[PDB]
């Protein structure tokens, strides 16, 4: 078995536990990993949900709440 | 095989093929998806940690 | 000086670095060429020590343990 990344989607792994570090939490909750992800400059992220239909201004703010 | 008298313990093997199926990015299972399988057995790794072959180095 | 090698030669320095990627090594010691050399069956060292007198099993036995 390996595990191989890549450079986008390393950046957002290690970014992700710096935010829970610095907000003193426990378990590092998926949620904390989308919220870094789609603020980025011409994300890919923010292509899918314009796609598929869906408003990026109100899935964003579920985010927050857990 | 002489210690043992659809088979209980194949459905364990073939368990763990799935496994290894999501790892090396392989749509299908090959001959190379139950080559790990055997040594995540407790009762089928001490065959190949008794040539020369440890975890490291399979 | 001149240290020019054969086509024969090269297959079996070239295949000893590879080799010590399995045993877990991370330098070319010259103690692994007479490991590679005596796992291929009807080899050139094989043939060497069939007429000198040498038992094939203790010498492999000499260079496992360095």
């Amino acid at each position: 078995s390996s595990m191989q990344f890549t450079d986008k989607a390393t950046e957002t792994l290690n970014a992700a536990a710096k935010y829970a570090a610095e907000n003193s939490h426990v378990q590092l909750h998926p949620s904390h990993v989308a919220v870094v992800m789609l603020d980025e400059e011409n994300s890919l992220f923010r292509s899918i949900l314009e796609k598929a239909g869906g408003d990026v201004v109100s899935i964003e703010r579920g985010f927050k709440k857990i | 095989m002489v210690r043992q008298p659809h088979s209980p313990e194949l459905a364990k093997l073939l368990h763990y093929a799935h496994e290894h199926m999501k790892k090396q990015r392989d749509l299908y299972i090959a001959q190379d998806h139950l080559i790990l399988a055997l040594a995540d057995l407790p009762s089928m790794a001490q065959v190949l940690k008794e040539g020369g072959v440890t975890k490291k180095s399979l």
